[PDB]
């Protein structure tokens, strides 16, 4: 799970 | 292709 | 007033040696993408139905084929357990997606059009970088063959469907499930897409019936009745260049259009000679395209006035  | 009956999603 | 459409024939489109399996109209509005058994991609004029291209380098048939948001690119899903992302201006494979183990059944780029997302016979949804081509998740999705697969108008959602009876759906950044959607019964989900709005679901299932459910609130909303569809995974719209209607291919070999709030049907097009795999509906204009399984190979491109 990442931050665009 | 797999999608062009009922046979082989059921074998 | 709210009149029923009146689509009638202009164009037959012949050219595959097999099954035709999917057309997909080009965001822009001027071409037709086909799959088809016999291995080839195909390009049409979405307003003529001129012939333009065959893509090909599929080993086996291709039962999906996608477009990417700016209409260059092009994703297919192939019984050789690829994905391929081709180029449609020269035609050339860019990227072999390889990780499913069995058949790829569906297919869709997100709306920023860099990942891809698939649906297979080994039962999972994967999720793939379009610039380098590599998987990046894997989804135990379902537990039978994934029939759909699409995303939301943000990219921020994946729908799921699959003949285990299933509708689910998942956050793409995480790969995790945020809704699982069920009925009163589990018959085969054989297709599923998100609304023009991204407010709805349009669910088929294998007991004739289509569904639009919200999916918020997690409720049916609409239920659509009066076709044939027990057997294959047919694919079906929402049309909201004019008139609000349901499209869908039939058992058969009719093209059924209902109204989307009464549930009526209003129009039934008749012409094809085998099952109709698909329809699809041109982005800005009252065309409809449609196509057949193995008797008749072709696909159709119907206009309406309204
Ligand atoms: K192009
Ligand atoms: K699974
Ligand atoms: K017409
Ligand atoms: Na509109
Ligand atoms: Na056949």
């Amino acid at each position: 799970e990442a931050k665009p | 292709s797999a999608r062009a009956x009922v046979h082989l999603r059921k074998s | 007033t709210p009149v029923k459409p009146n689509y009638a024939l202009k164009f037959t489109l012949a050219g595959h040696t097999k099954a035709v399996s999917s057309v997909k109209f080009s965001p822009n509005g001027e071409w037709l993408a086909s799959s088809s058994a016999d291995k080839l991609i195909k390009i049409w004029g979405a307003y003529d139905g001129k012939f333009e291209k065959t893509i090909s380098g599929h080993k086996l048939g291709i039962s999906d084929v996608a477009w990417s948001s700016d209409s260059n690119l092009l994703v297919s899903a192939s019984d050789d357990k690829t994905l391929k992302i081709w180029d449609v201006s020269s035609g050339k494979c860019l990227k072999t997606l390889k990780g499913h183990s069995n058949y790829v059944f569906c297919c869709n780029f997100n709306p920023q059009s860099n990942l891809i997302v698939s649906g297979s016979f080994d039962e999972s949804v994967r999720i793939w970088d379009v610039k380098t081509g590599k998987c990046l998740k894997t989804l135990p999705a379902h537990s039978d063959p994934v029939s759909a697969v699409h995303f939301n108008r943000d990219g921020s959602l994946i729908v799921s469907s699959s003949y285990d009876g299933l509708c689910r759906i998942w956050d793409t950044a995480s790969g995790q499930c945020l809704k699982t959607l069920i009925d009163d019964d589990n018959p085969p989900v054989s297709f599923v897409k998100f609304s023009p709005n991204g407010k709805y679901i349009l669910a088929a299932t294998l007991d004739n019936t289509l569904k639009l459910w919200d999916y918020s609130k997690g409720k049916c909303l609409k239920t659509y009745t009066g076709h044939k569809n027990e057997k294959y995974c047919i694919f079906a719209n929402f049309s909201v260049t004019g008139g609000k209607w349901i499209v869908s291919g039939s058992e058969d070999n009719l093209v059924y259009i209902w109204n989307l709030q009464t549930k009526e049907i209003v129009q039934k097009l008749q012409g094809h000679t085998d099952v109709v795999i698909s329809t699809a509906c041109h982005p800005t204009e009252n065309i409809i395209a449609s196509a057949a399984l193995e008797n008749d190979k072709t696909i159709k491109l119907w206009k309406s006035d309204c």
